[PDB]
Formats: C-alpha cells, sequence, structure tokens
C-alpha cells in the first residue's frame, strides 16, 4: 500500500516526498525510484498482541541469538498494550 | 511571525547560535558565541549585513573583519570586549542625586508581570513563538 | 637558537638571491623542454611574485628553511622529477581567485 | 552642527583616572541637570587609557585622552568639548 | 527560490550553485568546455546526449557525484525535450553542425529544433533561456547557415523574448574546427585562401572564455533580457592568421588564391562523404566572410572574464601538428601576427 | 590467562645496560626510561645525536649494528613538538633499544647518513612527513609527498583531509589543483570517554 | 656552532605549507572543554583543546551529506598548558582567543547539614 | 526548559533568503543584489531624523555597534528598543541603574532580598534557582 505524491512518484515510510518546485526529480527521469513497498509502519499492526499471563514479559525477536537481546518489558498496564522496544510487536495482558 | 509580515523587505540574520557574536547579560558580562551551524538559505551574519549595506549605500563603514567590530566595540564601550569578566561598578550615589529631583508620580494600579501563570513562560520573543514543542508544552498545560 | 647556515639575515638574503639567480637561469630550459603553454615572462614573473609572497619573513632560520624549500623545488626542476602537470598549478589556470572586497564577499558565503 | 553624544571611559585603581574620577564623584550631577537631554555616557572597566570620545553629529568623534590629571581642568576640558 | 537551489559554497565540484542547467548539444566541442565551467562551479548540469554513451562518458568527469546527468533523447519531437527541461534553472542550447544531412539540413537544425526546445522551455516553465548564434548572422548573408542563423534568431525571439542569444566569433580550442581546419589543410601542400586572405578580417576568440561568459551570463542579473556578441581582444587578417598558425606550426606555407565559386564547387567535391566531410561549401564561406565591426553590442569584458588572445593559447592547440624538427618551440621564437583594425 | 606474564630478569639486566649508557654518555643522555615492557628509552640531546649512534653502532657491548624505525611524534605541547626516535636492534645480543630526541621545526637534527645508510630513505621520510633540517645529507630529497606539495603532513597542525585535491579538466586537459571541500565530512567523534580511565598515569594539578 | 641572538616573534607558515587565507580569515579558540553535563566525569577536561572558527557545512544535492567548504573544521588539537598553547598559537600565526580554565569551587556538603533543626536545609523527602 | 528546547525552533518559520514588497502587494524571493540596493535607494533620500530602528531580543551586541554606526553616520538618534526603559532620571548613563550590580555569586552573598518587579520563576528562572540556593542553604528574608 504505497502512497502516490501530488507529482506522480512514490513516498517512503519516512515521509519524504519530493516537492514539485524541486531539480532533484531530474535524476528521476526515466530512471525508476526505489521505494520498497513493505512499510514498516505498515507491517506491525497485522500481527496481533501476544497474551501475556504474567505481570512481565521477555521477548527475542524469533530465533534466540538470531533476534534481539532478551528485554523484560511490564505488563502491567492494561489499557495500552506494552510494546517490546527493540522490535515493535505487542503484549496484553491476559487477565 | 511579527516583523516580518509586516515589512516591506526582509533581510535574514542569523541565529545565536549561528555567529560569532557577544551578548551582555543581566550582569554587565558579555560573553562570545562562537558559531555552531552556519546560517541556512542566504541568510549571513548582523553586522556583515549591515556593513554590506553601508557599502551599497554611499556610507563608509570602517569595517572589513570580525576583529575590527571587536576593536570598535573597544573604541565605543570597551565592557563588551572583555570576555566572562563582570566590570566593577560604582556611583550610584550620583544616579540617586539626579534621580531625586525627577516629579514623578505613581498611582493606584496594581502591578503585575504578563508572566503571571505557567502557560505563557513557554512563548516568549519568536522563537518559542515558532518552535512545535513549546507549541505541545502550551498544549500540554493548558488542558 | 641554534642557527642553520646564517648568523645573520643578509647572509641568508644572498642565498636567497642565488637560488633566484639559479631559477631564473633554470626556468627557460623548463619551458623549452618541458612542451609547456605560456612564454617565459610570465613565468619568470610567478618565479619572482612566489618569491614575493614570503617577502615579509625576516627571520633567518624560517628563510633558511624556505632556502632548502626552494632548492628541493630546484633539484625537482632542474631534473625532470616534475612534469608538465606538477610545474604548473602556481598560476591557478582553473581555480577563480578569492574576492577580496566586502561585497563579493558578503555575496559568496559566509566568510 | 551639535554634540550628539559624549562618552567618557574610566578605570577602577589606577591613578590616571583619579581626576576624571574626581569629576564624576562631585561635578557630575550639575552638569548632567544642566542640560537632560544630552547623555554623559559612562563605560568604565579594568586596566585602560581613559579617553572621552564626544561623538558629533554625521557619525564623526573627537578622542581627548585624559590622562593624569587633576582636581582643577577637568570640568574646563568636557566644558570646552561642549563649547567647541 | 526553493531550498535546494540556494548556493553554499566556496566554488569547487562538491559545492552548490543552483545553475540547473539544461546543455543541449554538450557531446561536441564547445559543449565540453561549458559543462566542464557549470560542474567545477558546482551545479546540477542535464545532458541530452543524442549519439551513444561512449562520446558522453567523458563528461560524467566534470563535476561532483550526481551534479552530471545524462538524458536520451531524439531532435523530432518535442516530447523529450519537455521530458528535459521541466526539473530545470537553465537551458543553455548549443546545438548545431558544420555540415548537414540526408536526415537534417541547416534549416530544421538551426531553427525548428531551438524552436522546439525554446516552445518545450516556455511550456514547461524555465527561468533563463541561452542560445548560441554565430557572430556573423544576418538576414542578407550570403551564408546559408548564417541566414538560417537569423530566421532562427528571430523563431527563438517569437517564442521566448527574454532569450540570451550570444553570438561568439570563431572559436580556437584543443579539438575545434577552427585552427584544425588550418592544420588539415597542411595535408593538401598548399593552402587555398579567397583573394589571398586580404579581403576577411577573423576574430578568434577562446572557448574557455566563451563558455566562462556563458557560465557568468547564467548568473548575472543585468544581462537578462539582453543578446551578446562574443570576441577577441585582437582582430586578425586571414592571411597574417594562416601564416602565424603555420609559423607556429612550422610547415611550409604556400598561399595560393583560387576565386569563390571554384572554392564552393571543391567544397561542395569534399562535401559529398556520407562520413564527416573534412569542408563544406558552408564551412568555406563561414571562414572567408569578414566579420562584422564590434559596435553597439555587449562582450566578454562586462561579464567580468578578460578575453585571451590568439597570441597566448593556441601553443596549447598547435601541438599536435607540429612536426618533431620544430616540436619543442615556443611561442615568442615565432613572430605573431600583425592586428589589423580595416 | 588473561594477563600477559611478566618475566622481570630481562627488566633488570636491561635497567643496568641503562644505567650503563647513561653512566658512559653523560654529556648527552638526558635520561634513561625503561618500560615494563623490556625495553629502553634513551632519551637524548639533539647536537650530539652521532656520537651516540656511532656508540651505539660500534661498541662492542652495545653492538646494534642494524637500525630499524625513524620517525617523530608530534606532540604540540612541548617547546619542541618533534620526538624522534631511533628503534635500532643488535643481530648478535638479541635485544632492542630506542633513542629519543626532541626537535623544533627550526632547530636542525644533524643526520646519521656517516653511521648508517639505511636512514638514507628514513630522514628523507621525517622531511617530507614532519619538516626538520638534517645536517651533511647527500640528498635530502622530497620522497613521500606531491612533486610540489606544500606542507609538511604528519604533524598535528596539518589537517587529515589536506588542502589540495586534484582534478582533470578539459579546459586544459591537465591534472589541476584544487583547494579541497569535501563531498563528505569527515565526522569527527569524540571517543575521549569522560572518566578516569588509569589511576597510575594520573596527571597532577 | 655560535648561538644566534634574535629576538622576534615566531611564524612557520611557509614551513606549514597553509594558504593564506585559512590564516588571515581564520580565528582559532584555545580553551578547556565543558564537561558533559549528562556525565559526571572530569577526564575530558584536563587537557587544553584548541579548536577553530566553524565555516560553512552544507548538504551535498545528490545525498545530503554534510560538504564542508573548510578541512580545518574537522580537527581538535590537545595540549597541558595554556602558555604553550598560546605560544603554538602564536607561532602558527592565527588570530588566538583564549577562554580560562573554570575550576569547581570547593564547598562544604555536609550529610548531617540536609537533616537540621532550625535550618531550612532538611529535605522533605528521603 | 525554554532555552534547552528551543532549538527545535531554530528549523522551523526561519528565513533563508532575501524577500522584496511585490508590485502587486506580496513579498517574494529576490536577492542580496536587488533588496540592498532597494534599501540603499530608499535610505539616501530619507535622511536626518526621520529615519529610525527599532532594535531588541535576540539581537547581538555587535549587531547595535553596526547599526548604531550606520545611523549615526546619517545621523540620527532614534535608535530605540522593544522594552521600555526610563531615560527621564539616570537612564543610559551610570551603569548601575539596568545592571545586577551585585554579582550572582553574591546572590548567596545576602541577607533580605526584595523583588519589586517580578517573579524570576517565569522571568530569568536561573536566577529563580540561584535564589531558591541561597534560600535552602542559608537563611535569607525573601520578600
Ligand atoms: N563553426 C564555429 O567555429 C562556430 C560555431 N558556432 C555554432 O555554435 C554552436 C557551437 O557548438 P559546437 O561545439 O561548436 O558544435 P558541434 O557540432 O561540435 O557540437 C554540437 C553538438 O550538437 C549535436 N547535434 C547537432 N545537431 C543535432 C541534431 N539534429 N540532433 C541531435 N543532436 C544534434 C551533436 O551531437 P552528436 O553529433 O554527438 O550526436 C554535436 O555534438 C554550434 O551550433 C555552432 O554551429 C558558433 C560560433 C563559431
Ligand atoms: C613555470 C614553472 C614555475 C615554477 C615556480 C616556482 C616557484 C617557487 C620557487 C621556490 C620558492 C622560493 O624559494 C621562495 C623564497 O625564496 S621566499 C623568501 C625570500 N626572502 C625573504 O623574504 C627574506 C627577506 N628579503 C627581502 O625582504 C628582499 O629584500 C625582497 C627581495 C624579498 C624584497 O622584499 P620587500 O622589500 O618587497
Ligand atoms: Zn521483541
Amino acid at each position: 500500500g504505497v502512497q502516490v505524491s501530488p507529482s506522480g512518484e512514490k513516498i517512503t515510510h519516512t515521509g519524504q516526498v519530493y516537492d514539485e518546485k524541486d531539480y532533484r526529480r531530474v535524476r528521476f527521469v526515466d530512471r525508476q525510484k526505489e521505494v520498497n513497498e513493505n512499510f514498516a509502519i505498515d507491517l506491525i499492526a497485522q500481527q496481533p498482541v501476544n497474551e501475556v499471563e504474567h505481570r512481565i514479559i521477555a521477548c527475542d525477536g524469533g530465533g534466540g541469538a538470531l533476534g534481539h537481546p532478551k528485554v523484560y518489558i511490564n505488563l502491567d498496564k492494561e489499557t495500552k498494550t506494552g510494546t517490546c522496544g527493540y522490535c515493535g510487536l505487542q503484549f496484553k495482558q491476559h487477565h | 511571525d511579527v516583523g516580518a509580515p509586516m515589512a516591506d523587505v526582509i533581510l535574514p540574520g542569523a541565529a545565536y547560535t549561528e555567529k560569532s557574536a557577544t551578548y551582555v547579560n543581566t550582569e554587565g558580562r558579555a560573553q562570545q558565541t562562537k558559531v555552531a551551524v552556519t546560517p541556512p538559505g542566504l541568510a549571513r551574519e548582523d553586522w556583515k549585513i549591515i556593513r554590506a549595506l553601508s557599502e551599497i549605500a554611499g556610507i563608509t563603514l570602517p569595517y572589513d573583519t570580525l576583529d575590527q567590530v571587536r576593536n570598535r566595540l573597544e573604541e565605543v564601550s570597551p565592557n563588551l570586549v572583555r570576555y566572562d569578566d563582570i566590570e566593577e561598578t560604582n556611583y550610584f550615589q550620583q544616579a540617586s542625586e539626579l534621580a531625586k529631583l525627577v516629579n514623578q508620580e505613581v498611582l493606584a494600579d496594581p502591578l503585575v508581570p504578563p508572566q503571571l501563570t505557567i502557560k505563557d513562560f513557554y512563548m516568549t520573543d519568536s522563537i518559542s513563538r515558532a518552535s512545535q514543542t513549546m507549541a505541545k508544552c502550551v498544549k500540554a498545560v493548558t488542558e | 637558537v641554534k642557527p642553520i647556515f646564517s648568523r645573520d639575515l643578509n647572509e641568508a638574503k644572498r642565498r636567497v638571491r642565488e637560488l633566484y639567480r639559479a631559477w631564473y637561469r633554470e626556468v627557460p630550459n623548463t619551458v623549452h623542454l618541458m612542451q609547456l603553454d605560456i612564454t617565459v615572462k610570465q613565468g619568470r614573473d610567478k618565479v619572482r611574485e612566489m618569491f614575493m609572497k614570503n617577502a615579509h619573513v625576516t627571520d633567518p632560520r624560517v628563510v633558511d628553511l624556505l632556502v632548502i624549500k626552494g632548492k628541493m623545488e630546484l633539484q625537482e626542476t632542474i631534473k625532470v622529477w616534475k612534469q608538465r602537470t606538477h610545474v604548473m598549478r602556481f598560476f591557478h589556470e582553473t581555480e577563480t581567485p578569492r574576492p577580496k572586497d566586502f561585497l563579493s564577499k558578503f555575496y559568496m558565503g559566509h566568510d | 552642527l551639535g554634540l550628539r553624544e559624549i562618552r567618557v571611559h574610566l578605570c577602577q585603581r589606577s591613578p590616571g583616572s583619579q581626576g576624571v574620577r574626581d569629576f564624576i564623584v562631585q561635578r557630575y550631577v550639575e552638569l548632567k541637570k544642566a542640560h537632560p537631554n544630552l547623555p554623559i555616557l559612562i563605560r568604565e572597566c579594568s586596566e585602560v587609557q581613559p579617553k572621552l570620545w564626544a561623538r558629533y553629529a554625521f557619525g564623526q568623534e573627537k578622542t581627548v585622552s585624559l590622562n593624569n590629571l587633576s582636581a582643577d581642568e577637568v570640568t574646563r576640558a568636557m566644558q570646552n568639548v561642549l563649547s567647541g | 527560490l526553493h531550498h535546494a537551489v540556494i548556493p553554499h559554497g566556496k566554488g569547487g565540484r562538491s559545492s552548490v550553485s543552483g545553475v540547473v542547467a539544461t546543455v543541449f548539444g554538450a557531446t561536441g566541442f564547445l559543449g565540453r568546455y561549458v559543462v566542464n565551467h557549470l560542474g567545477r562551479m558546482g551545479s546540477q548540469v542535464i545532458i541530452p546526449y543524442r549519439c551513444d554513451v561512449y562520446d558522453i562518458m567523458h563528461l560524467r568527469l566534470m563535476g561532483d557525484l550526481g551534479q552530471l546527468t545524462f538524458l536520451e533523447w531524439d531532435a523530432r519531437d518535442k516530447d523529450s525535450i519537455r521530458k528535459a527541461v521541466q526539473h530545470s534553472n537553465v537551458v543553455i542550447n548549443l546545438i548545431g553542425r558544420e555540415w548537414e544531412t540526408r536526415n537534417f539540413d541547416f534549416e530544421d537544425v538551426f531553427v525548428n529544433i531551438p524552436r522546439a526546445i525554446a516552445q518545450a522551455s516556455k511550456e514547461a516553465g524555465v527561468e533563463r533561456f541561452i542560445h548560441v548564434s554565430h557572430l556573423n548572422a544576418s538576414m542578407k548573408s550570403s551564408s546559408k547557415s548564417l541566414r538560417s542563423k537569423a530566421v532562427g534568431e528571430k523563431e527563438v525571439r517569437s517564442v521566448f523574448p527574454e532569450a540570451i542569444i550570444i553570438r561568439p566569433s570563431d572559436i580556437f580550442g584543443r579539438e575545434d574546427r577552427f585552427l584544425n581546419h588550418f592544420a588539415n589543410y597542411r595535408w593538401f601542400l598548399a593552402v587555398p585562401l579567397v583573394s589571398l586572405g586580404f579581403k576577411t578580417v577573423k576574430q578568434p576568440v577562446y572557448v574557455a572564455d566563451v563558455s566562462k561568459g556563458i557560465v557568468n551570463a547564467t548568473k548575472d542579473p543585468d544581462a537578462v533580457g539582453k543578446t551578446f556578441a562574443f570576441t577577441g581582444p585582437n582582430r586578425y587578417l586571414l592571411f597574417h592568421l594562416v601564416k602565424y598558425i603555420f609559423g607556429m606550426t612550422h610547415r611550409t606555407f604556400i598561399p595560393y588564391p583560387l576565386p569563390l565559386f571554384v572554392y564552393s564547387w571543391i567544397g561542395k567535391l569534399f562535401g559529398l562523404s556520407p562520413f564527416e566531410p573534412w569542408t563544406t561549401k558552408d564551412k568555406v564561406e563561414r571562414i572567408h566572410i569578414s566579420d562584422v565591426m564590434p559596435t553597439d553590442l555587449p562582450g566578454l569584458e562586462d561579464l567580468g572574464v578578460q578575453p585571451t588572445p590568439l597570441e597566448l593559447k593556441s601553443i596549447e592547440v598547435l601541438r599536435r601538428h607540429r612536426t618533431y624538427r620544430w616540436l619543442s618551440s615556443e611561442i615568442e621564437e615565432t613572430k605573431p601576427a600583425k592586428t589589423v583594425n580595416y | 590467562p588473561t594477563v600477559r606474564p611478566r618475566s622481570d630478569v630481562t627488566h633488570k639486566q636491561l635497567s643496568a645496560f641503562g644505567e650503563y649508557v647513561a653512566e658512559i654518555l653523560p654529556k648527552y643522555v638526558q635520561q634513561v626510561q625503561v618500560s615494563c615492557l623490556d625495553e629502553l628509552e634513551i632519551c637524548i640531546h639533539p647536537d650530539g645525536v652521532i656520537p651516540t649512534l656511532t656508540f651505539l653502532r660500534d661498541h662492542t657491548n652495545a653492538q646494534f649494528k642494524s637500525l630499524a624505525d625513524l620517525t617523530a611524534v608530534d606532540v604540540p605541547t612541548r617547546q619542541n613538538r618533534f620526538e624522534i626516535v631511533y628503534n635500532l636492534l643488535s643481530l648478535r645480543f638479541n635485544s632492542r633499544i630506542r633513542v629519543k630526541t626532541y626537535a623544533d621545526e627550526l632547530t636542525p637534527i644533524d643526520s646519521i647518513v656517516s653511521v648508517h645508510i639505511a636512514a638514507n630513505w628514513y630522514e628523507r621520510e621525517v622531511w617530507d612527513m614532519f619538516g626538520v633540517f638534517f645536517f651533511n645529507h647527500p640528498d635530502l630529497r622530497r620522497i613521500l609527498t606531491d612533486y610540489g606539495f606544500e606542507g609538511h603532513p604528519f604533524r598535528k597542525d596539518f589537517p587529515l583531509t589536506g588542502y589540495v585535491e586534484l582534478r582533470y579538466d578539459d579546459e586544459v586537459k591537465r591534472v589541476v589543483a584544487e583547494p579541497v571541500e569535501l563531498a563528505q565530512e569527515f565526522r569527527k567523534f569524540d571517543l575521549n570517554s569522560p572518566w578516569e580511565a588509569f589511576p597510575a598515569y594520573r596527571q597532577p594539578p | 656552532t655560535q648561538l644566534i641572538t634574535v629576538d622576534e616573534k615566531l611564524d612557520i607558515t611557509t614551513l606549514t605549507g597553509v594558504p593564506e587565507e585559512h590564516i588571515k580569515t581564520r580565528k582559532v579558540r584555545i580553551f578547556v572543554p565543558a564537561r558533559n553535563n549528562m556525565q559526571s566525569g572530569v577526564n575530558n577536561t584536563k587537557k587544553w583543546k584548541m579548536e577553530f572558527d566553524t565555516r560553512e557545512r552544507w548538504e551535498n544535492p545528490l545525498m545530503g551529506w554534510a560538504s564542508t567548504a573548510d578541512p580545518l573544521s574537522n580537527m581538535v588539537l590537545t595540549f597541558s598548558a595554556k602558555e604553550d598553547a598560546i605560544a603554538f598559537a602564536e607561532k602558527n600565526g592565527w588570530s588566538y582567543d583564549v577562554e580560562e580554565k573554570k575550576v569547581p569551587k570547593p564547598k562544604s556538603k555536609s550529610y548531617g547539614a540536609n537533616f537540621s533543626w532550625n535550618k531550612r536545609t532538611r529535605v522533605s523527602t528521603k | 526548559d525554554k532555552t534547552r528546547f528551543a532549538y527545535d525552533g531554530l528549523k522551523r518559520q526561519r528565513l533563508t533568503e532575501p524577500m522584496v514588497r511585490n508590485e502587486k502587494g506580496l513579498l517574494t524571493y529576490t536577492s542580496w543584489e536587488d533588496a540592498l540596493s532597494r534599501v540603499a535607494g530608499m535610505l539616501q533620500n530619507f535622511e536626518g531624523n526621520a529615519v529610525a530602528a527599532i532594535a531588541g531580543g535576540l539581537v547581538d551586541a555587535e549587531a547595535l555597534v553596526a547599526l548604531k554606526d550606520l545611523l549615526n553616520k546619517v545621523d540620527s538618534d532614534n535608535l530605540c528598543t522593544e522594552e521600555i526603559f526610563p531615560t527621564e532620571g539616570a537612564g543610559t548613563d551610570l551603569r548601575s541603574n539596568y545592571l545586577l550590580n551585585t554579582t550572582i555569586a553574591g546572590v548567596e552573598e545576602a541577607d533580605v532580598v526584595l523583588l519589586v518587579g517580578t517573579n524570576p520563576r517565569f522571568e530569568a528562572p536561573l536566577f529563580n534557582a540561584r535564589i531558591r540556593k541561597s534560600w535552602l542553604h542559608n537563611d535569607l528574608k525573601v520578600a
């Protein structure tokens, strides 16, 4: 789901859009602007919250040493889901 | 925000991080801002702009370096080149003996600062009026 | 302070005159032999203005080290270790000079 | 044509500023109240050759090196730069 | 002005200057020097290239990373021109040939392609047009390319009223066709001149001085709306010009006169080749015409660049054609040619 | 297993050799430092560097025939900022020695060509990189810098990126020089941690 | 060797090979650096450091990297004495600007001062 | 907090190029060579005493020297500021009437501190920090 500019080119997940009165699109004629279609902002609400039966949890990102270091995040806040600061996947308390 | 939409021409100068400048505190001590980030766009230093204005006019200002501006600071008032130095003042008694002859009247109106509450400390003098950080500070305070 | 060759200024000035004599002797051989795109007159004026560039120093050890640096430039000019590219970057045929007035320095950059 | 401003410099403990210190300790307030529109500025610092800079109209100035005077003719010096 | 067009820098290649220049016709001779003088300043130069990529490989070195961008186009349609010029600050037209062919003629090359460049530039919204004409361009002229240059000047002013028509004179450089014509006349053992080179006065002007005039004319705000005429500091007679060229080449110099009709017949005989011709009838008539006496026109001196003469930088040109017997000889050994105001 | 083991017998016998050379050459030797790394750092006076290295080469009980290394280290705090080292190495005694003298950039050091012809190139390299005159050299011709490079580059007042930078042009068809402005600024990192690192190497106030 | 008796200020402009604009249009700051305020360590501030005036740093028009006009802006230098630093600045000939060393003052801080009867130094938290 | 979170204002609503009054009546982006020429052309016409400059705020003490010389060479004493200080009795002269004559280290060296003018916590807040440090670490009567 890539949004388009008013000029007609693509917009990255950093929010960068070249303006209409800018010369820096002159390397953009007859050569394609590389924009990744899989936005990391859009690919984090697709996976649901992970249920935690305790008051704290510790993720790894999957794979142990392949993923991230094992941060113990707090699950005492029930109104907001406790996000892992390394990944960004969200945890919800079960009770 | 104020002086630029009510203007005829606008000459952009540098900011306080953006020029090798002298400022005075309330103690009388003057210190030097070294230049941290050079000013963006075509904006230059303020004395550079006024000296270029003098050159494009018919007025021969005697500046070509920053050190000649510091020498003119020495020639006009020699407290603004002695950096990190409060100079020892005196002679308040003559000012009191002159101001005793001033025939002015107070009246019955309660004196008040304009920064009465906490909501208007965060927006003064066109930098905190322009930042989105202090707009979020005023937005968080006024809820 | 310890000297280098000269116990005064005028003996080092005589060494400067000797090096200028040898440079003026050497430079039409490095105009003709170098297949260079200049005459000999502005090359000799370039040698003279490079002598006048460091004219302000009255220090004998600094001008003795200028004498050995001019001798190394002479040693790389009599023999042809320098080429037609290295020998005339001094003329600044490509680099535009920085302007000296206040208005053009105001227009060019924050300086 | 007229005297636009006068800027008088001053040291702290040097003996060469003692006459203008005597002028600023007794004979200043009557000079200021004789003409309150004309500002007789005082800019002191430490270890300065003491001067008076009578800046006239159109940017010109007159610099009098007021060094090593007495309790007699300092006020005649700046009344001379007021009259002249 | 936008926030990226703002010039900052000392003046080298990695500085920014905001002269976003569409340099049409930059694959040839004056285009290489003006793309060098534009990329040395620190500008974004876009070259619409018509040729292969090999002859525009050598223009990649002229500036910093991404300061040079090459776009493939064709002169038949306006769509590639509008695809080139719509992100531009200035557009500099240097297009043209010294010979016509079966696909393109002189009227098409000097008129309709600058009219299409001017029309697509005006409909794209560029700030400054610079066109390059000839100095001898007039409507009543006896040269086909000069008559085409005059009616192309009229059509460029009809489309765009603020175009800077720069009219340089004969240009001499390291890969020119002005001095290289007289140095390729060395092979034919006797140089032919119209009336022995006496009735024709030529003004040689240096190519780096011309390209510095173009680069300064992109930035001078007084110079907008005007029409210029670049010329050298010393007017030269043609007989003394070919005498000075063969004197610093040090070959034999036996001139002989033959008139203009049989010169045009031998130019048509040498210009019928399918390859690049050594001489054309238009190339004969361009170098065998008296140039205009320079009055009432702005030139090179008001653009801040001093015009270097023929006697200082043509030893950079003439070193290719020199025999080893007189290879290492410098300029002042040879007698310089007499300047003629008449 | 983490710490390197220390053999102090080499420390005391090379310290006895350092006291030996410091006694036999009292005119030139200013001090002798012995590190914890079983090597000697004899700091001498630059007017007499050739008696020191002829004594270190030709004597039967020093016998440092083979010179190995010769540069400066430029410390601009000192009045004589260049600190010229001579790392020499005995083949027969299997030992090493360091000779450190000082230099200003105006006070020359008399060259050591007559004792070692190994330093026919090392002193030329020092004349490029730091810029001290070497007395009675056969040729002190510049070696590592460009032909016409104004500026000794290994001093601390020379920058990292230099001053000239070469560039081809088609105006003149030469590899001409320009004053360097960078495509990318070299990001200077504050790698000095603000906490005290070694209590043994503590500077007194 | 005989000693030569001269007395002038020192210039090594021609030895250092710098351009003339990099002396005459540049000024140099000799300063003990400030302590980094999120740190409480003093080991950064024992050395007298030398920095230059900061020149123009723009964005590269392809990417947006910091492109500097000045090669001298990357340099910092380390001394241990202010007069030796001013000797180095006087021999290199740049326009000096020296900030004096600012030390902490000895303040009488005691734990028993923080819990006092008549004084206002009693802290409400613990 | 104002000066440490007002750095984000330095990259927002910032003047970069010189702007001029257009023929329609708007403010358009032009160059220094046109804008300062318009300033000098309208500055050589009006002279004497009807040329005034209101400075004040984030403005250097070198900029005031250059402005003071450039407007005293067109012989006008019309150099006004933002905020009002009285010059009816002992205004600009005798530097004990607009300074902190006691040292800010000597704010510790006090006994009774009166504040008639303003609250210090929303107006020069580090002065409020020094008066709180003195008020805590010794007995001090603030009124
Ligand atoms: N004769 C002279 O000395 C003088 C000439 N002039 C004129 O000014 C200009 C100076 O340019 P100059 O470098 O000398 O000329 P060149 O012929 O050497 O270069 C111009 C370039 O234009 C390109 N070009 C021409 N016609 C077309 C076309 N129809 N389609 C695509 N590309 C085209 C060519 O590219 P490619 O062949 O690589 O595809 C050529 O490389 C020319 O117009 C010239 O006529 C001005 C003053 C003096
Ligand atoms: Zn995780």
